[PDB]
């Protein structure tokens, strides 16, 4: 795959995925079993203007994700920047 | 036991043999240093004169059979890269390592189905033999005793894991710069470390022999300087560039206008004195940016001066290139810890372990010897105690996370030192968390200094989708705030010169009516665009290529948004506002650099086309504001309204948990689609947010009546699907549910058009949405939106390693890959012909 070639079909494929993405159910159960098993992340960061995906991801680590969780010892981070903006930005109060 | 340690006595008439025997060796055999006098009785005075001839000679040769395990010869070029035998990381030895430093990291410890790690502490003792080896040869010519080590630096390779329990590790060396400064000379030593082939690591080390050097012919400077970026926006920036004659392109008619040049330079000096410099010669090939990122070589620096005072070639890419990463500082330095450490009563163990057998740690006479006020504590064990207390607090007990670790010995710390060190987190590097740390021994005098770069703990961005739009959202930044300020700005002006309004007053004030005014020719511009805006529908089974905005001509002299309460809850300014503020949100914490350059991100919906800008910059701010305002106008137009505006569709947010305590999704997802085939109406799960808790049905606005029926008698009859379908009876719910759709779907036909949804026991409807996007319905409305996104997203604009295993699309909910298996997902998820032609063709994409 020369770097050029992987390029054009790279352009083709997420235009193909934004094209059809509101033509397609929104599978965040089996994103939310990607990002939180495959890639063991332990911050979730939500943007936007109400903590939605913060409230949406703190139901699936405590149903599933309890004794995953507890057979590795990792501790996740749950922000969202409009309520937890001090703990992002790194601007404690003394 | 009572050793031996010195012997006095006659070697001659009148020389005298003070031989200082340490016991503390390699093989256990006690190494003497046969340090010599002059006793000349005729000067009554001082009758005792030290020999000078050899005497460093003598000094190293002790100090090699100390450190060095091979043959004593000190005639080799300090210049050539000195390579230390291969060393294998034995889980033993970082048990030792780990008890000597008193390191309290579980990633060091033998546990069940893991692999043991090897701390970056660790690697100063296999890079030891070939680091010092740096400071022996004849033309570093130095007593060896008066040896202040001032600094040592470990900075772990991007893309490298730390050091492993197994790892084979090949140890080279190289010395930096060798300068004779006033008060002596510092020898700057960097060690590569070379696991499997690949390098892992770079340890730095800075030694500074005390006295006076005046050898200025042995004195040299081999820096390697950091990659400057240049983009050449302007042509004077090009007319400076090739008055520079050391700027050499390899091609002279090179166009280097909206271009990205790197410069991987390094720095040659050769001294005259401490001040002026011999030669100076910066070369080093100069790269350029393609759009596929993947950069080429087009020229070279080949600087080549004399009596020299300086690099102007650094000089120059200083000013007018920036360093990648740039470093930006927090507001207030957080005071992390005010930690303890103790320093233990001997250093022996840590010598043992480190291979550090140098005397004035261990033995008193040879402390005494070196003016020290005792057996002064190893500076690499102060270095480790500390970085072990930065991984704990800070790092938070991992391991990968500490990359980059400087630390300079302000002062010497004796044995049985209650020090205080204080932890200040004060800078961000491109994600990473740059760390200061000051450590002071009970007179509150500084013994440390340094600062830590560590990994921020791995990340996922999550951008909301259409959610509360509230009146002004994202002005608080926009007020403070200059990197969004920039996007809002851009974002404003675009608008303003394609659509012929301004998003920031929409947001601010919110009017009720906005009235675009198509008159100029600006305005004839605003209302070409406006004109080209189409929308495909299925009516009588026939695709049509309608228009959006009808009453919008040749000769409409203006269009008029019309709201109830507010533009801004209109979709067509819900969308951009919402994804706007995400992008000027995220532009906000990329500015101050903590944004890590692995993370993943992924958003719901809209915020998904934030996130693909956001972390990947696949299209610019006009192009997104184009592409979210278009997807809000074509959502719009989807369904066939009424005089009021109002449609036959809807969503609800089901709660599967609430209906019973045995209702599955898989009882769901039959329950939706038995009603949608019963019927006929269309009914789809269009939202799987949370698992047995959260999803969102869209589809007929009576189908969705028919679900909050169906789901209302179910809960109150206590009957469970997937009990009486397995245990009970064979494809008997099948026609037993049927019946109950049907006396759901005769009241749920009777009630008109417009009927009020209303709320059951586990839905609740969702209020302002009138359009099934993200249902099969919306299908037809692709081609024109496809079209659009091939015309806003330019395939030079994106870039793979942005998205290749970090993009997490609401499509597959897999992540991004280019391979042939994800392309055939994608396609059968959605049928596309352009999938198909990449899926046969594969074979000719290969090469």
């Amino acid at each position: 795959m020369k770097p050029e070639v992987e390029q054009e079909l790279a352009h083709i494929l997420l235009t193909e995925l934004l094209a059809y993405q509101f033509a397609s159910p929104v599978r965040w159960i089996e994103t939310q079993d990607v990002f939180l098993k495959d890639f063991n992340t332990e911050r979730v960061v939500e943007i936007g203007p109400s903590p939605t995906l913060a409230g949406m991801a703190q139901r699936t680590l405590k149903n599933k994700y309890e004794s995953y969780d507890a057979a590795l010892s990792l501790h996740r981070e749950i922000l969202c920047y409009s309520k937890d903006a001090k703990e992002i930005y790194y601007t404690p109060d003394p | 036991e009572l050793k031996p340690t010195v012997i006095l006595k006659l070697l001659k008439e009148n020389i005298i043999q003070m031989e200082m025997i340490e016991n503390r060796t390699m093989d256990g055999k006690p190494v003497s240093l046969p340090l010599l006098y002059n006793f000349n009785p005729d000067n009554g005075f001082a009758p005792i004169s030290e020999v000078m001839e050899d005497r460093n000679q003598r000094i190293k040769e002790m100090y090699w059979k100390l450190w060095i395990d091979e043959p004593f010869n000190l005639d080799f070029d300090p210049r050539d890269v000195i390579k230390g035998k291969d060393f294998e990381i034995t889980a033993k030895e970082v048990y030792d390592f780990t008890h000597a430093v008193g390191n309290n990291c579980e990633d060091f410890v033998s546990r069940p189905d893991r692999t043991m790690l090897a701390p970056m502490d660790f690697a100063i003792v296999v890079g030891w033999r070939a680091i010092i080896k740096a400071i022996f040869p004849n033309t570093v010519d130095g007593d060896l005793l008066k040896l202040v080590h001032l600094s040592n630096g470990y900075k772990m390779i991007p893309g490298a894991k730390p050091l492993q329990v197994g790892d084979v590790v090949s140890t080279t060396a190289v010395i930096e710069s060798v300068v004779n400064q006033p008060t002596g000379k510092i020898v700057d030593v960097v060690g590569t470390l070379s696991r499997n082939g690949k390098p892992v690591m770079e340890v730095t080390s800075s030694f500074f022999y005390r006295g006076n050097y005046t050898d200025f012919e042995n004195t040299f400077q081999k820096t390697v300087e950091p990659v400057y970026q240049m983009h050449i926006k302007t042509s004077k920036d090009i007319a400076v560039l090739r008055s520079k004659e050391w700027f050499q392109l390899d091609d002279e008619d090179f166009d280097l206008l909206n271009k990205t040049l790197t410069f991987e330079t390094e720095t040659e000096v050769t001294f005259k004195n401490a001040n002026i410099f011999s030669s100076v010669k910066c070369f080093g090939p100069i790269k350029v940016e393609l759009p596929t990122k993947e950069t080429v070589e087009i020229g070279i620096v080949d600087y080549e001066a004399g009596a020299s005072h300086g690099n102007p070639v650094v000089d120059f890419l200083k000013r007018n290139g920036s360093t990648l990463e740039q470093k930006v500082n927090l507001e207030n330095p957080i005071p992390i810890a005010v930690l303890d450490s103790y320093t233990p009563s001997t250093n022996e163990p840590y010598a043992r372990v480190s291979g550090d057998l140098n005397p004035i740690h261990v033995s008193r006479h040879f402390a005494s010897y070196a003016n020290l006020p005792g057996t002064i504590t190893h500076g690499m064990f102060s270095s480790a105690s500390v970085r072990a207390l930065i991984e704990n607090w800070a790092a938070d007990s991992v391991s990968s996370r500490v990359r980059g670790y400087t630390c300079q010995f302000v002062d010497m710390v004796l044995p049985n030192t209650a020090l205080k060190t204080s932890i200040q987190h004060v800078g961000m590097i491109n994600g990473r968390k740059l760390i200061k740390f000051e450590t002071r021994n009970e007179d509150d005098v500084v013994v440390l200094t340094g600062e830590a770069e560590i990994e921020q703990p791995v990340t996922t961005f999550v951008f909301t989708g259409q959610g509360s739009q509230e009146q002004g959202m994202g002005m608080d930044l926009y007020k403070t705030s200059k990197a969004a300020q920039d996007v809002w700005n851009r974002a404003d002006n675009h608008f303003k010169d394609t659509y012929g309004f301004s998003i920031l007053d929409i947001v601010i004030n919110n009017p009720v009516n906005l009235t675009i005014h198509f008159g100029g020719e600006k305005g004839k511009r605003i209302r070409e665009n406006y004109s080209a805006m189409i929308f495909e529908t299925i009516v009588d089974g026939k695709l049509k290529t309608e228009k959006i905005f009808k009453e919008i001509n040749e000769h409409s002299t203006s269009y008029t948004f019309r709201s109830e309460k507010g533009l801004l809850s209109a979709t067509q300014f819900t969308q951009p506002a919402l994804t706007l503020m995400e992008k000027a949100a995220f532009e906000d914490l990329k500015s101050k650099g903590l944004i890590p350059a692995d993370a993943t991100f992924a958003g719901h919906s809209l915020g998904e086309y934030a996130a693909l800008a956001s972390l990947a910059d696949v299209m610019s701010i006009e192009s997104l504001v184009e592409v979210v305002f278009y997807r809000g106008m074509t959502m719009q137009v989807a369904v066939p309204r009424d005089e009021l505006g109002r449609s036959n569709y809807g969503m609800i947010a089901i709660n599967p948990g609430r209906v019973a305590a045995s209702f599955s999704q898989e009882a769901l997802q039959y329950v939706v689609e038995r009603v949608g085939k019963r019927t006929g109406w269309l009914v789809e799960i269009v939202n799987y947010n949370v698992e047995n808790q959260q999803y969102v049905a869209a589809g007929d606005l009576r189908a969705l009546d028919t679900v909050t029926n169906v789901l209302n008698f179910i809960k109150l009859q206590k009957i469970d699907i997937i009990e009486l379908q397995k245990s009970l009876s064979l494809e008997e719910v099948e026609g037993h549910l049927f019946e109950i759709i049907d006396e759901a779907s005769k009241k749920s036909a009777v009630k008109p058009r417009p009927l009020k949804l209303e709320r059951g026991f586990a839905c609740i409807p969702l209020v302002g949405i009138s359009v099934p996007f993200h249902s099969t319905y919306l299908m037809n409305g692709v081609k024109p939106f496809k079209s659009f996104l091939k015309k806003n997203i330019i395939k030079e604009n994106v870039k793979v390693a942005r998205l290749a295993g970090k993009y997490i699309p609401n499509l597959t909910a897999k992540p991004f890959q280019v391979t042939k298996e994800y392309f055939q997902d994608v396609y059968d998820l959605t049928g596309s012909e352009p999938i198909k032609e990449i899926i046969d063709n594969w074979e000719k994409y290969e090469q």
